[PDB]
């Protein structure tokens, strides 16, 4: 389920180099992280985000 | 920065960058030991860059210093953004030179309409991905609470400011987290949030720097 959320860099302003799991690619791809809110398909590296979402 | 130009070199010479093999925030050089940001931008390491016009086209004379100390203020709230701002400690005393310079903590809050000068490494699209390695600026007013209240209803708290433009357009950005806005020669801000980046009534949100002068110097004194 979390992994169909869209990307969200929310509010916060830092560049933080994140990972999603996006649905069209069937797989993780990079993302820019704000620092605060966003959602939970937001992973440290793109190993551990396909051990949870692929 | 959206909206933005290239800054001259260097005539911001305050201006930090935050590192954890990439670069991921902004800062500002209070004093030789000292640097505020943002406390949203909170790693357990942090390698500070000083001196850096272009990020990535190294010049010799950029100095990298470790963070000994790396401080939150201990009010800082997650959910509501309330207190947003973070002390680091070099781990040894930048070299003041005309590359790297300190800028002075602020004697009143800025009046409303008063022109000040933001900066950092930020996007550079309000929609889509322009990461840019120069820094860059750009020249915005104080808004007055109402304002800022009326572009984010029940958000803004007592520590919060807004920065540019209700018609959009010019904006700070994703990366330019914890940099300076500078009004008349004193630090008043650091960048915080916003809803998207140069969105219309949507401004930038920024920490009043005014309202932790005591806490920065009281953490200053207590970590010598």
């Amino acid at each position: 389920e979390v992994c169909s959320e869209q990307a969200e860099t929310g509010p916060c302003r830092a560049g933080f180099s994140r990972w999603y799991f996006d649905v069209t690619e069937g797989k993780c791809a990079p993302f820019v992280y704000g620092g605060c809110g966003g959602n939970r398909n937001n992973f440290d590296t793109e190993e551990y985000c396909m051990a949870v979402c692929g | 920065i959206v909206g933005g130009y290239t800054c001259e070199e260097n005539s911001l010479p305050y201006q930090v960058s935050l590192n954890s093999g990439s670069h991921f925030c902004g800062g500002s050089l209070i004093s030789e030991q000292w640097v505020v940001s943002a406390a949203h931008c909170y790693k357990t390491r942090i390698q500070v860059r000083l001196g850096e016009h272009n990020i990535k086209v190294l010049e010799g004379n950029e100095q990298f210093i470790n963070a000994a100390k790396i401080i939150r203020h201990p009010k800082y709230n997650r959910d509501t953004l309330d207190n947003d701002i973070m002390l680091i400690k070099l781990s040894s005393p930048a070299v003041i030179n005309a590359r790297v310079s300190t800028i002075s903590l602020p004697t009143a809050p800025p009046a409303a309409g008063t022109e000040c000068l933001i900066s950092g490494w930020g996007n550079t699209l309000s929609f889509g991905a322009d990461y840019p390695d120069e820094l860059k600026c750009l020249d915005a007013p104080v808004l007055t609470q109402a304002e800022c209240k009326a572009s984010y209803p029940g958000k803004i708290t007592n520590s919060m400011f807004c920065v540019g433009f209700l018609e959009g357009g010019k904006d700070s950005c994703q990366r330019d987290a914890g940099g300076p806005v500078v009004c008349n020669g004193q630090l008043q801000g650091v960048v915080s949030w916003g809803h998207g980046c140069a969105w219309k009534n949507r401004p930038g949100v920024y920490t009043k720097v005014y309202n932790y002068v005591d806490w920065i110097k009281d953490t200053i004194a207590a970590n010598s």
